[PDB]
C-alpha cells in the first residue's frame, strides 16, 4: 500500500510543480510525505492503546 | 468480590470487612453511658431472650479495672474477649509502672489492639463496640468510645446499638455537664424506657454501673434500692 | 488503560501497565474523613493547620484531635482513616524514641519521615496486609538547616516540601500555595500562621472560627512543638 | 464537548456549610414554627446532603409535627428529620463524575 | 487579530505551553478572556485575564500518582 | 584560590562582554589571547562556555578586522586539543560562515562536505540544516542554480522534522 | 502470618507475566542515562517535580554505595530506596570480611541475587524498578544495569524509562570507544535532552560520576555549568 | 489465602506437572545451547544471545560458568535463576571436596543439584527453577562426561545433546552426523560450528554470537577454556570452505 502511495503522491508534486515528468526529488518528498503519515498513524494507533 | 477480607481496598477505598461489622454492631440493643460532675455512669438495654435465663446472665457490663467500667453491645462473644484483653493492658501497666492506668492510655492501648484486627486477612475485625469509664481525682471523670475500626474518642455522652439516634438525641437535653451521678442514674433510666420498643422486643432487664467521688474512685453495679428507684421514675415519665 | 488480570484489584501485585490498583485505593480512602490540612515553612518557623469537624455537642471536642507530638521537637498532623493514623503515630514515636536510645541524638525530621516510609513500602509490596490510608506531616527544626516540612504517603513516597496540602482539597491548596510561593517567599516571618489559615479557609470557603481549627508551629527561637490555643487562634483570625 | 457546541462546564455540586444553610432557609421559611430553630447544628449533622435531602430534612419534620399531631415545628423535630434522612442516605452510592 | 488586546499580553507564552488543544480550544481561551473583561466592565483583555482563561478551558486531567517514575 | 578564581572568571566575563558592546576588536582579540592559560584553572565545561561566549560576543559585530579566521583556526585547535567534538562541530559551522562573508567561496565547500559528512555520520538536525542552508546560499553565490535548489529543499525536509526558532526559520524563508 | 506461596508464576507460553509487568512500571519510570567513558562513569536522570513546592534537594537518585560506587534507578521510588539500603548493607559486609571495597561486579551480583528472590519467594511481588550501577575498580570504570528479574548486563553506555527504545538508537550515534569524561558528560546530557518536554534547569535533572579519585554527585552548580554549555 | 493461591505443586487430571511443562516451554526460547562428547575432551557452544554495539564485555564468559577445577556447565532459561543454581552448584562440589578431600565426580553433582529441583516442584508452594543445564567434567570414574538437567529434577547423560531454541532440528542433526566412539576434540569442534550454523536461522556464525569452551586433560591436570575471538572465526571460514568446497 505504500508504495503504491508513494508513486501517486510524487505524479501529484509533479503535478504541482506543473512538469509532465516525475522527479527523483519528488519521489524523495512523496516517501517523506507517506512513510511519515503512516509512522503518525501507527504513533496514534499506539497512543489509542495506551 | 472486594468485601471479602480486610486487607483489600475497596475501588473507592473502603473496607466492606469493617463496614459490615459495624453492621453487626447495629442490631443489638442500645446501651448509653453519660459522664457528669462527680463521675460517669453506664446503663444497658438487656433484653430477656427468654424467661429460662437467670436474672444477670449475659451481663454487658464490666470491670476491666477496680476503676474503670465497660458497657459493650454487638456479639457478646467478642466482647468478652476484648474486656479479657483490657484486663490483661490494666495489669500489665500497674505490674511495670505501679499506678493504676490512665483511662485515656488504656482505651488507646485497647483501641490499637483492636485496630490490629482490620488489616490482614489473617483475622476479621471484633463486631462490637464498647465505652470504657472511669473517675480519679487527679484526672476526674473520663468517658471514651471504641468502633470495630478501632477509632476512640473522648464522649460526654454516647449510644451505641439499635437505637443510637434516639437515645443521642434524648441525651442532648440532659446538661450533664453540672449534674451529679445521683441525678443523672434516674436520667439514664428514664432514657433506655423511651428508646426502648415494646412492640417489637417483649421485655428487657436494665442494667446499671457508675463510677465516681460517691464510690470513691471504684466502678460497681448501682446498689439495688437505687436502680428500684430509677426504674420507678422511668416507668413514671413515661405517662 | 485499565486492563485486569486475575487479582491486581485485590492484591498489591502489578496491573499489567504496571500499576498497583490496591495502593492507589489507598490514596482515594485519604478522602474518607473529609478534612484537609496544610502545612507551610517559613524562614525561621514551621506551621501545620487543619480541619476540626465537632459532628455534635455530645462529642468531647478537646479527644478530637489530629495534632500529635512525636518527640519534644517533632510534631505531624495525620489525614485519612482515623485508627490507621494512630497507629502510625505510635510507631513513629516508638522509632523516634529508639534512634534516641541508640545513637545519642535526637531524630532528625527527613530521618523520621524516611523510617515511616520505609515501614509503609513493606506494606506494598507484601500481600499478606493491604496499605495504611492514611497521610503524615512532620515538622521540626534541623540543627543546620533550618525548618523542615516533609509528607509521607500510602505508597512510601517522602518528598520534603515548602508548602503542602492533604485531604479534600489538596489540588486546590497545592494551587493556592504554589502561586503564594511563587511570588516572593510564600510567607518569610512568624505570621506564616495567616498564609496558612488563608489558604484553608480560601479553598473550603469557611471563615473559620476559633474552634473550627487547629495550629501547630515550632520556631528557631523555640524549637519545641506548641500547639496553639483556641485563644491565640482567634487573635491570628482577627487579625487577618 | 468540544468548546464549540458546550463552551462552558458548569460544575453544581454538593452544598457546602452556607450553602445548606442557605437551603434550610429557603425550604423552612414557609414552615409555621414555634421556638427557636438553630439551623446551624442542622447543618452539621447533613454534611453530604443534597437540595432534595435538605428540602426532605423539613418535609419530615412535618410529618413528626403531624404524627404529634402539632400545628407548629419544633427544633427537636428538625433534629429528628435529619437524623432519619441521614440514616436513609445509606442506600446510595456517593461518588461524583467528571467531564473527562 | 480582532480583539483589543492591551500590550501586557505575550501569546507567545501561551503558544509555548505544551497542552494538546485544538483551534476550538483556543478560541474558547480568548473567548472567555473576553468574557471576563466584559464581566469585570473593561472593553480592554488583559494578561491577566488571558491566564485565568487559559486555566479555565485548558483544564488539566487528574495527575497521575508520584510513587510512581 | 577558589573565590578568587570564581571573581575572576567573573571579571573577564563582565570585561569581555563590555568589550564586545563597546566595540574595541582589537581589545576583545587581546582578551581572548590573555585567557589562554586560564583553561587549567577553571572546569572543562566553564573554559568552554567561556571560550563559547567570548566568541559570540566578538562574531556577533562585523568588524572585518582580519582577525577572525586566525582566531577561529585557534580556538578549533583549543577544541581538539581538549576533545570537545561538538565544540569543533560548531565552531566549523560558524567558520563555513565567517569565510562566505569574506568573499570565499571554493575553498569553504570542501569543508561544508566534510562537516555535512560528519554531522549526517551523527544526526545533529540543528547544525545540519544550517550548515545545508550556508552551502546553498554559497552555491547560489556561485551561480549553481539547480544544485542550491536542490541543497535547499534538502534543509527544507531536514527542518520539517525539527521545531526550528524563529530565526532558524525566517533565514530558511 | 505471611503468604508462604509464590506469586510469580509461569504462564502457558512460559512467560513470567508479574516479571513482564515489572518491567513496565520501570518503562513507564522516569527517563535515566548511564555512559562508561574512558577514563570514568556519569549517570544522570530526570527529576521533574510536580510543581514548585517540592525541595528539589530533599530526596536524591544518585545515591552513594560506597566510596567508588552509586547507582541510580528508573521506576518506583519508594523500591529504589530499599535496594539502596540493601545494597549498602552487602558492601559494608564484604568490606568486614575482606577488608576491601566490594567490586562493583560483585555488588552488582549481590544485589540482583535479591531482587531474584522478591520473584521466587512467597507472598512478594517483583521490584518494579531497574539500577544502574556504576564503578571503579582495578583502575577501569564499570558500568551495570539490573533488571526486576534478577538479571545484570554490562554495558558501555544504555538508557532506561520512557523512550529507551530512542534514547539507545541515539546513544549507539554518538557513542565512541575513546570519549573522555567530560564528553560523556556532556553527551550524558544531551541523552536526556533528547526526550525531555520543557526547559532544563540545574533543579530539573541529577548527575553523578565516578572516575579515581571515587563516586560523587555533582552539585548544582556544576550541573548548571554543564548544561550551559 | 486459599483463593489467590496459585496451587504450582499439584496434579492435573491427566497427571501432569502444568508448571513444570510450561517451564520447559520457557526454556524452549532461550539461547541454543550444544554439547559434544569427543575421545579426548568435550566442549560446550552456547549461542551468544546477547548481541548490541554497547554491551561490554565482561568476565570470561556470559553463559559458561566453572564449578570446580575439573567441570564447567552453561544454562538456558531464566537467568537469574540460572544463578542461583549456579551458586548452590559451587558449594555443593566445595562441600563434597572438605569432607572427602578428593573433587566431586561429576555424576554426584548433577544428582545433587536435580534434588534440590526435585524438592521444588514437589513441596513448598513456589515456582519451580526454569532453567536447563549442560555439565561437562572429567573424574577417575568415568573420564571425560556430559550430561543435562531439566527444571523437573530428571538428567541424563549424553554423548551429544542441544536445548533451547531450535532444539529439534540440532538433535536430529548431531544425531545423524555423529560417530560415536572415533570423534577427536577438532572434529566435534567442527560438529559443533555446522550444527549452530544451521540451527540459528538469524543471520549465520558472525563468531560474536557464539561462545565456545572446551575440556581437556593436560599433564594430569583438567584445563578448561574459552576460545578466543581470532581461533572461533578460524573455524568458521574452514566450515564457509568445506560448505563451497561441497558445492
Amino acid at each position: 500500500a505504500e508504495v503504491k502511495g508513494v508513486c501517486t503522491e510524487a505524479g501529484m508534486y509533479a503535478l504541482r510543480e506543473r512538469r509532465v515528468h516525475v522527479t527523483q526529488e519528488d519521489f524523495e518528498m512523496a516517501v517523506a510525505k507517506v512513510m511519515q503519515k503512516d509512522s503518525e498513524k501507527n504513533m496514534s494507533i499506539k497512543k489509542l492503546w495506551k | 468480590g472486594y468485601d471479602l477480607s480486610a486487607s483489600t481496598f475497596s475501588p473507592d477505598g473502603r473496607v466492606f470487612q469493617v463496614e459490615y461489622a459495624m453492621k453487626a454492631v447495629e442490631n443489638s440493643s442500645t446501651a448509653i453511658g453519660i459522664r457528669c460532675k462527680d463521675g460517669v455512669v453506664f446503663g444497658v438495654e438487656k433484653l430477656v431472650l427468654s424467661k429460662l435465663y437467670e436474672e444477670g446472665s449475659n451481663k454487658r457490663l464490666f470491670n476491666v479495672d477496680r476503676h474503670v467500667g465497660m458497657a459493650v453491645a454487638g456479639l457478646l462473644a467478642d466482647a468478652r474477649s476484648l474486656a479479657d484483653i483490657a484486663r490483661e493492658e490494666a495489669s500489665n501497666f500497674r505490674s511495670n509502672f505501679g499506678y493504676n492506668i490512665p483511662l485515656k492510655h488504656l482505651a488507646d492501648r485497647v483501641a490499637m489492639y483492636v485496630h490490629a484486627y482490620t488489616l490482614y486477612s489473617a483475622v476479621r475485625p471484633f463486631g462490637c463496640s464498647f465505652m470504657l469509664g472511669s473517675y480519679s481525682v487527679n484526672d476526674g471523670a473520663q468517658l471514651y468510645m471504641i468502633d470495630p475500626s478501632g477509632v476512640s474518642y473522648g464522649y460526654w455522652g454516647c449510644a451505641i446499638g439499635k437505637a443510637r439516634q434516639a437515645a443521642k438525641t434524648e441525651i442532648e437535653k440532659l446538661q450533664m455537664k453540672e449534674m451529679t451521678c445521683r441525678d443523672i442514674v434516674k436520667e439514664v433510666a428514664k432514657i433506655i424506657y423511651i428508646v426502648h420498643d415494646e412492640v417489637k422486643d417483649k421485655a428487657f432487664e436494665l442494667e446499671l454501673s457508675w463510677v465516681g467521688e460517691l464510690t470513691n474512685g471504684r466502678h460497681e453495679i448501682v446498689p439495688k434500692d437505687i436502680r428500684e428507684e430509677a426504674e420507678k421514675y422511668a416507668k413514671e415519665s413515661l405517662k | 488503560r485499565g486492563s485486569s488480570a486475575g487479582f491486581d484489584r485485590h492484591i498489591t501485585i502489578f496491573s499489567p501497565e504496571g500499576r498497583l490498583y490496591q495502593v492507589e485505593y489507598a490514596f482515594k480512602a485519604i478522602n474518607q474523613g473529609g478534612l484537609t490540612s496544610v502545612a507551610v515553612r517559613g524562614k525561621d518557623c514551621a506551621v501545620i493547620v487543619t480541619q476540626k469537624k465537632v459532628p455534635d455537642k455530645l462529642l468531647d471536642s478537646s479527644t478530637v484531635t489530629h495534632l500529635f507530638k512525636i518527640t519534644e521537637n517533632i510534631g505531624c498532623v495525620m489525614t485519612g482513616m482515623t485508627a490507621d493514623s494512630r497507629s502510625q503515630v505510635q510507631r513513629a514515636r516508638y522509632e523516634a524514641a529508639n534512634w534516641k536510645y541508640k545513637y545519642g541524638y535526637e531524630i532528625p525530621v527527613d530521618m523520621l519521615c524516611k523510617r515511616i516510609a520505609d515501614i509503609s513500602q513493606v506494606y506494598t509490596q507484601n500481600a499478606e496486609m493491604r496499605p495504611l490510608g492514611c497521610c503524615m506531616i512532620l515538622i521540626g527544626i534541623d540543627e543546620e538547616q533550618g525548618p523542615q516540612v516533609y509528607k509521607c504517603d500510602p505508597a512510601g513516597y517522602y518528598c520534603g516540601f515548602k508548602a503542602t496540602a492533604a485531604g479534600v482539597k489538596q489540588t486546590e491548596s497545592t494551587s493556592f500555595l504554589e502561586k503564594k510561593v511563587k511570588k516572593k517567599f510564600d510567607w518569610t516571618f512568624e505570621q506564616t500562621v495567616e498564609t496558612a489559615i488563608t489558604c484553608l479557609s480560601t479553598v473550603l470557603s469557611i471563615d473559620f472560627k476559633p474552634s473550627e481549627i487547629e495550629v501547630g508551629v515550632v520556631t528557631v527561637e523555640n524549637p519545641k512543638f506548641r500547639i496553639l490555643t483556641e485563644a491565640e487562634i482567634d487573635a491570628h483570625l482577627v487579625a487577618l | 464537548l468540544r468548546p464549540g457546541r458546550l463552551d462552558r462546564k458548569i460544575h453544581i455540586d454538593l452544598p457546602n456549610e452556607q450553602a445548606r444553610l442557605d437551603i434550610l432557609k429557603i425550604h423552612a421559611g414557609p414552615i409555621t414554627k414555634h421556638g427557636e430553630i438553630d439551623y446551624e447544628a442542622i447543618v452539621k449533622l447533613s454534611d453530604g446532603f443534597n437540595g432534595a435531602d435538605l428540602r426532605n430534612v423539613c418535609t419530615e419534620a412535618g410529618m413528626f409535627a403531624i404524627r404529634a399531631d402539632h400545628d407548629f415545628v419544633v427544633q427537636e423535630d428538625f433534629m429528628k428529620a435529619v437524623r432519619k434522612v441521614a440514616d436513609s442516605k445509606k442506600l446510595e452510592s456517593k461518588l461524583d463524575y467528571k467531564p473527562v | 487579530s480582532k480583539m483589543n488586546l492591551s500590550e501586557e499580553v505575550d501569546l507567545e507564552d501561551y503558544v509555548a505551553r505544551p497542552d494538546k488543544i485544538s483551534g476550538a480550544d483556543i478560541n474558547s481561551i480568548c473567548q472567555e478572556s473576553g468574557m471576563l473583561a466584559v464581566r469585570e466592565n473593561r472593553y480592554i483583555v488583559l494578561a491577566k485575564d488571558f491566564e485565568k482563561a487559559y486555566k479555565t478551558v485548558i483544564k488539566k486531567d487528574e495527575q497521575e500518582h508520584e510513587f510512581y517514575k | 584560590d577558589e573565590e578568587a578564581v570564581q571573581v575572576k572568571e567573573q571579571s573577564i566575563l563582565e570585561l569581555g562582554s563590555l568589550l564586545a558592546k563597546t566595540g574595541q576588536a582589537a581589545e576583545l582579540g587581546g582578551l581572548l589571547k590573555y585567557v589562554r592559560p586560564f583553561l587549567n584553572s577553571i572546569s572543562k565545561a566553564k573554559a568552554a562556555r567561556l571560550v563559547r561566549s567570548l566568541l559570540d560576543l566578538f562574531l556577533d559585530m562585523e568588524a572585518a578586522t582580519g582577525q577572525e579566521v586566525e582566531l577561529c583556526l585557534e580556538c578549533i585547535e583549543w577544541a581538539k586539543s581538549e576533545k570537545r567534538t561538538f565544540l569543533r562541530q560548531a565552531l566549523e559551522a560558524r567558520l563555513v560562515s565567517l569565510y562566505f562573508d569574506t568573499k570565499r567561496y571554493q575553498e569553504a565547500l570542501h569543508l561544508g562536505s566534510q562537516l555535512l559528512r560528519e554531522l549526517k555520520k551523527m544526526d545533529d538536525k540543528a547544525l545540519l540544516v544550517e550548515v545545508q542552508l550556508l552551502e546553498s546560499k554559497t552555491y547560489h553565490a556561485l551561480s549553481n542554480l539547480p544544485k542550491a535548489r536542490a541543497a535547499l529543499t534538502s534543509a527544507r525536509t531536514t527542518a520539517n522534522a525539527i521545531y526550528c526558532p524563529p530565526k532558524l526559520q525566517a533565514t530558511l524563508d | 502470618r505471611g503468604y508462604s506461596f509464590s506469586l510469580t508464576t509461569f504462564s502457558p507460553s512460559g512467560k513470567l507475566v508479574q516479571i513482564e509487568y515489572a518491567l513496565a512500571a520501570v518503562a513507564g519510570g522516569a527517563p535515566s542515562v548511564g555512559i562508561k567513558a574512558a577514563n570514568g562513569v556519569v549517570l544522570a536522570t530526570e527529576k521533574k517535580q510536580k510543581s514548585i513546592l517540592y525541595d528539589e534537594r530533599s530526596v536524591h537518585k544518585v545515591e552513594p554505595i560506597t566510596k567508588h560506587i552509586g547507582l541510580v534507578y528508573s521506576g518506583m521510588g519508594p523500591d529504589y530506596r530499599v535496594l539502596v539500603h540493601r545494597a549498602r548493607k552487602l558492601a559494608q559486609q564484604y568490606y568486614l570480611v575482606y577488608q576491601e571495597p566490594i567490586p562493583t561486579a560483585q555488588l552488582v551480583q549481590r544485589v540482583a541475587s535479591v531482587m531474584q528472590e522478591y520473584t521466587q519467594s512467597g507472598g512478594v511481588r517483583p521490584f518494579g524498578v531497574s539500577l544502574l550501577i556504576c564503578g571503579w575498580n582495578e583502575g577501569r570504570p564499570y558500568l551495570f544495569q539490573s533488571d526486576p528479574s534478577g538479571a545484570y548486563f554490562a554495558w558501555k553506555a544504555t538508557a532506561m524509562g520512557k523512550n529507551y527504545v530512542n534514547g539507545k538508537t541515539f546513544l549507539e550515534k554518538r557513542y565512541n570507544e575513546d570519549l573522555e569524561l567530560e564528553d560523556a558528560i556532556h553527551t550524558a546530557i544531551l541523552t536526556l535532552k533528547e526526550s525531555f518536554e520543557g526547559q532544563m534547569t540545574e533543579d530539573n535533572i541529577e548527575v553523578g560520576i565516578c572516575n579515581e579519585a571515587g563516586f560523587r554527585r555533582l552539585t548544582p552548580t556544576e550541573v548548571k555549568d554543564y548544561l550551559a554549555a | 489465602s486459599r483463593r489467590y493461591d496459585s496451587r504450582t505443586t499439584i496434579f492435573s487430571p491427566e497427571g501432569r506437572l502444568y508448571q513444570v511443562e510450561y517451564a520447559m516451554e520457557a526454556i524452549g526460547h532461550a539461547g541454543t545451547c550444544l554439547g559434544i562428547l569427543a575421545n579426548d575432551g568435550v566442549l560446550l557452544a552456547a549461542e551468544r544471545r546477547n548481541i548490541h554495539k554497547l554491551l561490554d564485555e565482561v568476565f570470561f564468559s556470559e553463559k559458561i560458568y566453572k564449578l570446580n577445577e575439573d567441570m564447567a556447565c552453561s544454562v538456558a532459561g531464566i537467568t537469574s535463576d540460572a544463578n542461583v543454581l549456579t551458586n548452590e552448584l559451587r558449594l555443593i562440589a566445595q562441600r563434597y571436596l572438605l569432607q572427602y578431600q578428593e573433587p566431586i565426580p561429576c555424576e554426584q553433582l548433577v544428582t545433587a543439584l536435580c534434588d534440590i529441583k526435585q524438592a521444588y516442584t514437589q513441596f513448598g508452594g513456589k515456582r519451580p527453577f526454569g532453567v536447563s543445564l549442560l555439565y561437562i567434567g572429567w573424574d577417575k570414574h568415568y573420564g571425560f562426561q556430559l550430561y543435562q538437567s531439566d527444571p523437573s529434577g530428571n538428567y541424563g547423560g549424553w554423548k551429544a545433546t542441544c536445548i533451547g531454541n531450535n532444539s529439534a532440528a540440532a538433535v536430529s542433526m548431531l544425531k545423524q552426523d555423529y560417530k560415536e566412539g572415533e570423534m577427536t576434540l577438532k572434529s566435534a569442534l567442527a560438529l559443533a560450528i555446522k550444527v549452530l550454523n544451521k540451527t540459528m536461522d538469524v543471520s549465520k556464525l558472525s563468531a560474536e554470537k557464539v561462545e565456545i569452551a572446551t575440556l581437556t586433560r593436560e599433564n594430569g591436570k583438567t584445563v578448561i577454556r574459552v576460545l578466543k575471538q581470532k581461533e572461533v572465526e578460524q573455524l568458521i571460514k574452514k566450515h564457509e570452505e568445506e560448505e563451497a568446497k561441497a558445492e
